């Protein structure tokens, strides 16, 4: 996931 | 997440996955050339459990995944005087 | 009569031209007024009849109330929500902000403040280009509106307007000599304003107005703006301008290439290819004035590459999407100086997109350097400490070696981040008490996860004797949670929160390690939060006993063997025994109740309310308070 | 047919199950219901009437896996100079060969191996492993083991997978060992590794001496131990790790100590930070490296 | 807390759902399972239709009726109406 979701 | 558990009748008791683990066995069916990972039958053919006892090998399965840490006075499971022996030599090859 | 001033505040604002006539008639002066002029509440507004008529634009209601009832055109209110508190607006103000051309043109000709001043110094007329209504900003400009009036961060009709897509108010805003070169409260112009939103209609007009070029408040240029918003329509108009000169706008052309290289919706390979080695060949086509770069020596965090001077370096790694980010990255802080507000974000993308793909040890230095420098620059990072525990968890669960100093650093920042928020809550105000409670919250939450992964780490001696140098700092610093629990209590409770990404496959509570580490560490054995509750009474109510008895057995054996008072009560006076709820708890904590004549003596004591002050122990006056 | 003692016959049963089992140790492709059905089949021979054959599973099941390793090993030690690259194809073959053969005799290792000296078939496949093919191929394992670490040293790039599979087998065929799992592993690899890289690393620390002084030496050896600290990483146990790295700073940076006390003098009462902050790291590690060190810099 | 045997002719699925829920959560179940759209099976209870408007709290599933070691049976079919059509389990053997 990481910048899919966690970027914002 | 639910393999399927096929009987002596083709009776598929379909159960949840981590619950049938509980088993050793089971979790040793789908250990090896029998995992299929492609989340798509995932089935196991028992070839020598008559349905019935089947039946309750499952019910024991969500028995013991819902009461395992609560010992909190559990009720006792119902085996019939007719199904035991049965059932017995049926948890004996499905250890636990 | 204030049933009726209801009804009446409900009729306008649902248009009930039948039943709010119904409602005022047969009414006195006295009624009237007291029934068109009250501030009624409704749905977390205060709102009066006549204002709530402007905001849902029914004109006949309007017209019914000002042409009869003659009502006053400056009524106070609060209007609008999502950001907007703004008290004081009259009826005008609001039609403005609905976009109800019929709505304005009613009130101004029954005699609407058209230079109305909210509490934040708010214009209709900026109301009326918030909307993006031409017809409305036409008749307030016709009506006498000051477009010069800003408010008290300095936005004039002019900012307001360039914030949102409406091509046709800021040029005609421009036609009625809108300044150019206002400075808002942080410097800002408004080419700094549309440059950020991508208009280039909105942006080619103000050079054609003269916008005379100005950096902001904190000294980047509007052309920087729009060059790391990745916009390159905007920022590829400004050469005609011919100010420019040449170091600016190659400045940047770099800083556009650069910006593409990183961006979650503006990325391409091609596209940041082009600008970057189009600004490389007008540095080095014209020879005699030839522009060479300081290049910055090599971060660890920005791999090992020192940039690329010689024009062959940049064709040979233009292949190589890595490279190609990684210099993008380093003209990106030189120009801002790497203390800007969009500096570290982008390298945060850039980190999580090289984590998706099994790739792990050039992601963690990309986010020490994004840590380092919002530290230097006051910046809360409770998301970015989460997402790195949550990348750590993915690591660990994936079976990977977790290097231990960037652990090491990360608790450093950890609770220096910790003691930021500490400071803060104690200078913050009620403004902003709750969001600073739950970033507090956060951090600790975050720190707990730390220092569990910490533990599922196998380290090296000094590595794990700094770790716990660390966390013994951070104890001593005491931190508390909103309902008073200490660093131990979320280490024992179950209730303590964890994230849904990865960190349930590594990080639980409660956890054995991380009890014992804190107890390791000279942790309050025996704090007491607020409503009363040790660190034992938080885990012998642990619901899940047999499943996990090797981690309550753990915990309750280091917290009684750390001296926590196993007879100690609670403010209900409930000892860990009575707060069982379990007899798997209650008797292990039996068997751990070594039983002292100390405890009962000092239980007799507190029992019959028998004065003890300063005739015993300073350290046994604590200790009858436990009981 | 039900779960009940039937009669069965064994010569046919273990020819219909040993079908599976030479098809699972060599992990070829055995469909699901033959799986399945065979699971059946260790639990007919195991409560067979009257006189369980649990007994008799497992003796030829042991017999046919020292009749497939040693046929193993005749084809790893038959290819000459390939004979880690056989070893590896051939135990990554038979360890998961191994555990998916245990998982099928789960009911002869729960009910009639642990209720009654005798291996469950898990512990008995890796056991006949070290017995068969490890152990007469241990001299020439741990010779071109240590051949292709030398050339690793030497700048060239070994297969790492292979490299480090085979020494890892040294200590996942002692998986099942209550007591000290990795005897096998420090007696057959470490012990002769650790005294192959303690001559190899003596040779070095006397070669790098005699073409450099000491604000060189000490450079090229932090090179050389961060190189070991991934020259061993990638190859070797992760137990192996503190080993290593303690031999190979005491037979570089603990042997020379000669060679940088003396030398302490001149490094620190000229600032030289760069190689001030050398020396530390290479002396922090020594049992007595700090202690003159320290005291120069206060004189 | 609510234990449900879903039974097919043969195909039998062991569920769990909480106390307070409703026969749309069991038809996604089963689609999620038997890999069947919602829009032509229905449920069932003791051979009687069951709406997918009410909760299985009132329907007859209470947590004192279907524990998990004697979960409640309910039925399923499918449209290819068809008739409910559960086979019963294997005969248990008499008492020797």
């Amino acid at each position: 996931k990481h910048s899919l979701d966690l970027l914002s | 997440m639910y393999v399927k558990l096929i009987s002596s009748d083709g009776h598929e008791f379909i159960v949840k996955r981590e619950h049938a683990l509980t088993s050793g066995t089971i979790k040793a069916m789908l250990s090896g050339p029998g995992q299929f990972a492609e989340n798509e039958t995932n089935e196991v053919n028992f070839r020598e459990i008559p349905s019935h006892v089947l039946s309750k090998v499952c019910m024991y399965f969500t028995y013991k995944v819902r009461y395992t840490n609560s010992s909190t006075e559990i009720p006792e499971f119902p085996i019939a005087p007719e199904i035991a022996l049965e059932l017995l030599m049926a948890a004996n090859f499905l250890d636990c | 009569m204030e049933g009726l001033a209801g009804y009446v505040y409900k009729a306008a604002s649902e248009g009930k031209v039948l039943t709010l006539a119904a409602l005022l008639l047969n009414r006195s002066e006295s009624d009237i007024r007291y029934l068109l002029g009250y501030v009624s509440q409704q749905g977390g507004q205060r709102s009066t009849p006549l204002i709530i008529a402007a905001r849902n634009g029914h004109a006949k209601v309007v017209r019914l109330l000002l042409e009869h009832y003659r009502v006053q055109t400056q009524q106070t209110g609060t209007v609008r929500f999502d950001g907007y508190v703004i008290d004081g607006a009259t009826a005008l103000w609001c039609a403005a902000g609905a976009g109800h051309f019929e709505v304005v043109k009613l009130l101004v000709s029954h005699g609407a403040n058209v230079n109305h001043t909210t509490v934040t110094n708010s214009t209709p007329l900026r109301a009326a280009c918030f909307d993006g209504r031409l017809d409305i900003v036409k008749y307030l400009v016709e009506n006498n509106a000051n477009i010069s009036i800003a408010n008290k961060y300095d936005n004039t009709c002019l900012m307001i307007a360039a914030y949102k897509g409406h091509t046709d108010v800021v040029r005609y805003l421009l036609e009625q000599r809108a300044d150019p070169n206002a400075k808002a409260h942080c410097g800002a112009t408004a080419l700094h304003f549309a440059a950020e939103a991508g208009h280039i209609d909105i942006v080619k007009e103000l050079i054609k107005w003269r916008a005379a070029i100005v950096v902001n408040g904190h000294g980047m240029t509007p052309l920087k703006v729009a060059a790391e918003s990745c916009k390159a329509d905007v920022v590829e108009l400004l050469l005609s301008h011919a100010d420019c000169d040449r170091r600016s706008r190659i400045e940047a052309l770099e800083l556009l290439g650069a910006s593409f290289a990183n961006d979650r919706e503006n990325y391409d390979i091609i596209k940041t290819y082009h600008y970057l080695y189009l600004a490389m060949l007008e540095r080095f086509q014209d020879g005699d004035n030839i522009l060479e770069k300081e290049v910055l020596p090599p971060i660890h965090a920005y791999g090992n590459r020192t940039e690329c001077r010689n024009p062959q370096e940049l064709e040979s790694i233009r292949q190589d999407r890595d490279a190609l980010h990684m210099e993008g990255l380093i003209v990106r802080e030189r120009i801002l100086g790497a203390d800007n507000i969009d500096v570290s974000h982008p390298i945060i993308y850039r980190g999580a997109v090289y984590a998706d793909n099994m790739e792990f040890e050039q992601c963690i230095k990309l986010w020490l350097h994004a840590l380092h420098l919002r530290q230097k620059g006051n910046r809360n990072t409770h998301k970015d400490l989460l997402r790195f525990a949550q990348v750590f968890s993915q690591m660990i669960h994936l079976n990977e070696t977790v290097k231990a100093p960037d652990i090491e650093c990360v608790l450093r920042c950890s609770v220096l981040e910790i003691e930021q928020s500490m400071n803060r809550v104690k200078n913050i105000s009620d403004a902003d008490v709750h969001n600073a409670m739950d970033n507090y919250e956060c951090n600790l939450y975050t720190f707990l996860y730390l220092v569990c992964i910490s533990t599922k780490t196998q380290c090296s001696e000094e590595d794990q004797c700094k770790i716990n140098k660390q966390i013994y700092n951070l104890i001593h610093l005491d931190p508390r949670t909103r309902e008073g629990f200490t660093l131990l209590h979320l280490a024992v409770n179950s209730n303590t929160p964890v994230d849904d990404f990865h960190t349930n496959d590594v990080c639980s509570f409660p956890n054995a390690l991380v009890t014992k580490l804190l107890l390791d560490c000279g942790a309050e054995v025996n704090a007491v939060d607020n409503e009363g509750n040790s660190a034992l009474h938080i885990i012998v109510q642990y619901n899940r006993p047999i499943s996990d008895f090797l981690t309550l057995h753990s915990i309750i054996i280091s917290l009684v063997e750390a001296g926590a008072h196993t007879d100690m009560t609670n403010k209900q006076n409930k000892t860990p025994l009575d707060k069982s709820t379990t007899g798997v708890s209650e008797i292990l904590l039996k068997t751990q109740m070594k039983m002292s004549l100390k405890c009962l003596a000092a239980r007799a004591v507190r029992a019959n309310d028998i004065n003890y002050q300063d005739q015993i122990p300073r350290t046994l006056e604590e200790f009858v308070g436990f009981h | 047919t039900s779960l009940k003692p039937r009669v069965v016959d064994f010569d046919e049963t273990w020819n219909k199950l040993l079908t599976t089992i030479k098809a699972v140790v060599m992990l070829e492709y055995v469909e699901r219901a033959t799986w399945n059905d065979r699971f059946s089949d260790i639990y007919a021979l195991c409560v067979a009437y009257p006189e369980p054959l649990g007994e008799r599973l497992y003796t030829e099941t042991k017999i046919f896996l020292e009749n497939h390793v040693r046929h193993l090993h005749k084809r790893v030690l038959e290819s000459e100079e390939q004979v880690l690259v056989m070893y590896h194809r051939y135990w990554e073959e038979y360890s998961k060969g191994a555990d998916y053969m245990d998982c099928l005799y789960r009911y002869l290792n729960t009910q009639f191996i642990k209720k009654n000296p005798l291996m469950e078939i898990g512990e008995l496949a890796l056991d006949m492993w070290r017995k068969l093919m490890v152990e007469p191929l241990q001299a020439i394992l741990i010779r071109m083991l240590l051949r292709e670490i030398k050339n690793d040293r030497g700048g060239e790039d070994p297969n790492q997978k292979v490299i480090h599979g085979v020494i890892n087998s040294f200590v996942h065929v002692e998986q099942y060992k209550k007591k000290f799992p990795l005897k096998f592993y420090q007696e057959i690899f470490e012990s002769p590794f650790l005294t192959e890289t303690g001559e190899y690393y003596k040779q070095e620390a006397s070669n790098l001496l005699q073409e450099s002084n000491c604000s060189q030496y000490m450079e090229k050896v932090l090179g050389r131990l961060k190189d070991e600290e991934i020259r061993c990483r990638k190859y070797l146990h992760p137990s192996s790790y503190t080993k290593v790295i303690h031999e190979c700073q005491q037979r570089m940076v603990a042997d020379h100590l000669q060679f940088l006390h003396a030398e302490c003098h001149n490094i620190i009462r000229q600032e030289k930070k760069n190689d001030m902050a050398n020396m530390y790291v290479l002396l922090r590690a020594v049992s007595t490296g700090l202690p003159h060190m320290i005291q120069e810099l206060q004189n | 807390d609510v234990f449900l045997m879903i039974r097919r002719h043969k195909t039998t699925i062991f569920t769990d759902a909480k106390e307070s829920s409703t026969v749309f959560e069991l038809k996604r179940i089963v689609e999620g399972i038997l890999k069947r759209p919602p829009d032509e099976q229905r449920l069932y209870k003791d051979d009687q239709l069951l709406d997918d408007g009410k909760t299985l709290g009132e329907c007859g599933f209470t947590s004192q009726t279907a524990r998990p070691q004697a979960p409640a049976t309910v039925g399923l079919a499918f449209r290819a109406f068809e008739a409910l059509c559960i086979e019963p389990f294997s005969s248990p053997p008499e008492l020797p």
